């Protein structure tokens, strides 16, 4: 009967700032610090309770049923994933970033090579670089027509300097239709940019 | 009651040595390990109507082991002589040593599942010494009285 | 208050305890917590039920 | 200390078994239980079951309860323990990295955690990938590489030379059951036209090395 939640897990902040995470359980209550496909570290037991080798940042509030999870002075190195552990129920965690890093995405459209298309295989990518956040809703138009499923999405890691994502997002398509007209284009809107921005190649 | 909307299903034990997965005790000198798994699985689901059968006893099989390591690391191996003629005990089962099946999150389909055995051997302790606390009396009291000593001239 | 406990066993079982001494009340469950599944249960019987080996 | 090390990683076909191993050497390993956890793809951990180092007795969930079995081998004085987990029909959904974490007190604490051990199982064994350039039109531009098995395959431009402004993104698993990613590079306008860039790539599992020249 434990019921458990989590923050919405998607919140930013600067370096040096000082960061709270809320979780709402009934039982014993740890908090884990995960990176990015590593081992998780645990950092809090029994709500407030500090393990040995763990930064002084970190803090824990026991109040009614809210545990508290606080990190002062943020470092570079703390944006990682940060989760509540009761007895056997994990919640997925929460996501870390930097705040204030709004740019309008790099776009750039790549249409499959020759040589790709005599192996019988149709693949056709647009390209985002140096944007923020993350969510971007990517959409496929084939002549202003909605492709659903035959696409792939990732985002590579948040880069040291700039800060910035990049968006790949690949769309497979029979011979048929990318043989049979020339002009393709890949618009994403974004919170970064201003304007609807897309990028076009000419044959030749 | 501890459990309020979930049906109770018992279910034989899952693994491990075989002094957890059997009954094992002791006649004489012989060390017995008995199966019972017709005791421990059935469900329990709303006890809608009462069910009526006939009288039937349960035969549990038994294997007898000789070469007995009782304690795991701590006590010395041993190896019990066999005993000569028929063994027959006639004993009371006064307690049960259960261990909940853990449960997740994505879907519990209001069950809980309770597999025997487990524990150490503390807790075959632990159900006699629940009601006794050792205290150290302190017969020393200090409080105020109109009374004074008769200081001597 | 007492000098000292009653008769106690020190028959050794596993699954089910033997030789015991019955409850009082009722069925007793008793556990360190109810809550954390690595804790066993000890259910104690008020009323013995023979086993004959 | 407590060195709680694990196997590497495995690849096996939909119906078969795999046995993750882990090991304990730098404690009390008799007075601690091991519990098991596991991964999915890009979301958070979930719960298999724990294992009793002194009885070996298991505990797993509903889900898992008949398939996953947890098992224990002690060395001749306890002092080294090994847990194995033997998942037997791994299906579909199985793709994800397995820890043997260690309980610590009552509060379900764990201060030790397995290094990991990644587990996929399907069709399609080890083989060569396909290797795409991109036709160029500062700027970005790269290489694509496709049908590969398994993980993972680098990629190098210029023999170990350019890794600046490299963007190599994570591979997705499309549903033919193959392997594939796109590593483009940022370069300057100018460059395009005098410099020769090559994209070198290294699968180890397959043997199979793969350098190819982009060019418009
Ligand atoms: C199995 O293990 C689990 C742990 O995993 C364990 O769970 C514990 O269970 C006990 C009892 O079931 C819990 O104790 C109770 O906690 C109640 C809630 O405590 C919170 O609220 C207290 C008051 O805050 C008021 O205001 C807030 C909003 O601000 C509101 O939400 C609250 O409801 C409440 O109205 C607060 O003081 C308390 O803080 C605790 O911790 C701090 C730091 O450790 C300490 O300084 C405090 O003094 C306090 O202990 C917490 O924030 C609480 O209301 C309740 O109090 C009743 O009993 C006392 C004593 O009888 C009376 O004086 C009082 O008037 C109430 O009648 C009681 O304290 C405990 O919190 C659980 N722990 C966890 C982690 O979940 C199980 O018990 C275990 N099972 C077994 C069998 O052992
Ligand atoms: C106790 O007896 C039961 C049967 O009453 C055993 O359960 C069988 O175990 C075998 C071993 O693989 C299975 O093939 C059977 O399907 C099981 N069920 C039946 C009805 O035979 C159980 O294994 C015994 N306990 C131990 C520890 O062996
Ligand atoms: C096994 O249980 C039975 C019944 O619970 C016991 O029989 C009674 O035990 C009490 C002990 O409190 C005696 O006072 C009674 O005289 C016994 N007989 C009856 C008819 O009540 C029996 O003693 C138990 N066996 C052991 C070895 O303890
Ligand atoms: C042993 O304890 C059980 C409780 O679990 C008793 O069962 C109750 O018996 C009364 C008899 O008046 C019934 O009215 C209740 O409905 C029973 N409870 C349940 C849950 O069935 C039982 O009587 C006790 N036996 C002895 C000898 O003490
Ligand atoms: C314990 O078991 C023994 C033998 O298994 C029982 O003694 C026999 O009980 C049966 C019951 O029908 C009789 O037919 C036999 O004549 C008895 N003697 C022999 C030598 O077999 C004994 O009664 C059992 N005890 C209890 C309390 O059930
Ligand atoms: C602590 O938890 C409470 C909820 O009880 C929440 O309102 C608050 O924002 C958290 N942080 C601080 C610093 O109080
Ligand atoms: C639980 O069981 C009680 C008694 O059987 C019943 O009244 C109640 O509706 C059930 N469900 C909940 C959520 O309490
Ligand atoms: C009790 O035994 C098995 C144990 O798994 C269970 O599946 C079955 O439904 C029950 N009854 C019989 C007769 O086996
Ligand atoms: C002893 O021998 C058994 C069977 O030959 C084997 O399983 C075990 O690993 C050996 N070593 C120890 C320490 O038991």
């Amino acid at each position: 009967d434990i019921q458990m939640t989590q923050s919405p897990s998607s919140l930013s902040a600067s370096v040096g700032d000082t960061v709270t995470i809320t979780c709402q359980a009934n039982g014993y209550l740890n908090w884990y610090q995960q990176r990015r496909g590593k081992a998780p570290k645990l950092l809090i037991y029994d709500g407030s309770k500090l393990e040995r080798g763990v930064p002084s940042r970190f803090s824990g509030r026991r109040w009614g049923q809210e545990y508290n999870l606080t990190i002062n002075n943020l470092q570079p190195e703390d944006i990682a994933t940060y989760f509540c552990q009761v007895y056997e129920f994990v919640v997925p965690g929460t996501r870390l970033d930097l705040k204030r890093t709004v740019a309008a995405p790099s776009v750039f459209i790549f249409p499959p090579s020759d040589e790709q298309l005599k192996s019988g295989t149709a693949s056709v990518v647009c390209l985002l670089n140096n944007f923020y956040p993350r969510e971007a809703k990517v959409q496929w138009k084939v002549d202003n027509a909605l492709q659903s499923g035959n696409s792939q999405e990732s985002v590579t890691e948040q880069d040291s300097k700039d800060s910035t994502y990049s968006l790949s997002s690949t769309l497979t398509l029979s011979k048929a239709d990318y043989e049979k007209h020339k002009v393709y284009a890949c618009e994403v809107t974004h919170q970064g940019l201003s304007s609807p921005v897309t990028k076009s190649f000419n044959r030749g | 009651e501890h459990f309020p909307n979930k049906t109770i299903s018992f279910q034989p034990p899952s693994g491990g040595d075989l002094e957890i997965t059997m009954h094992h005790f002791n006649c004489r000198g012989e060390f017995f390990y008995c199966n019972t798994t017709q005791l421990f699985n059935s469900t329990w689901i709303n006890s809608t109507t009462i069910k009526e059968y006939n009288d039937t006893i349960i035969y549990l099989p038994c294997k007898i082991k000789q070469i007995i390591n009782m304690w795991q690391g701590v006590g010395q191996c041993m190896y019990a002589p066999p005993i000569r003629g028929k063994i027959n005990c006639v004993s009371n089962i006064t307690g049960i040593l259960l261990t909940r099946d853990g449960g997740d999150a994505n879907a519990t389909n209001d069950t809980e599942t309770f597999r025997p055995g487990g524990g150490n051997i503390k807790d075959n302790w632990r159900s006699e010494l629940y009601k006794y606390k050792v205290v150290q009396i302190e017969p020393l009291g200090i409080a105020p009285t109109k009374c004074k000593r008769r200081v001597v001239e | 208050s007492v000098q000292c406990t009653h008769g106690i066993k020190p028959v050794v079982s596993t699954q089910l305890l033997l030789n015991g001494s019955l409850a009082e009340g009722e069925i007793i469950i008793r556990s360190e917590n109810l809550t954390n599944n690595a804790k066993t249960i000890i259910v104690h019987l008020n009323k013995s039920v023979e086993i004959n080996c | 200390q407590v060195q709680l090390l694990q196997s590497g990683a495995a690849v096996t076909k939909p119906g078969a078994s795999v046995r993750v191993s882990c090991e304990a050497s730098g404690y009390n390993i008799r007075d601690y239980f091991i519990h098991w956890w596991r991964q999915a793809p890009g979301q958070g951990l979930q719960w298999v079951g724990w294992i009793n180092p002194k009885t070996g007795q298991p505990n797993n969930p509903r889900q898992f309860q008949g398939r996953v079995s947890l098992t224990r081998h002690a060395s001749w004085d306890f002092d080294t323990y090994s847990f194995y987990m033997d998942l037997k029909a791994l299906r579909s959904d199985d793709t994800a990295v397995y820890f043997c974490a260690r309980q610590r007190s009552d509060y379900w604490d764990f201060d030790v955690w397995g290094s990991g051990t990644q587990v996929t199982v399907s069709s399609a064994s080890t083989k060569g990938p396909s290797v795409f350039p991109l036709a160029p039109s500062t700027a970005a531009l790269g290489c694509l590489v496709k049908d590969y098995f398994p993980e993972p395959v680098t990629v190098s431009w210029n023999s170990g030379a350019l890794t600046s402004g490299v963007h190599t993104f994570p591979a997705v698993l499309q549903s033919s059951g193959l392997y594939s990613l796109s590593s483009v590079v940022t370069v300057p306008s100018s460059s395009l036209g005098t410099q020769t860039y090559i994209c070198n790539v290294n699968h180890k599992p397959s043997n199979t090395k793969v350098d190819k020249k982009v060019e418009p």
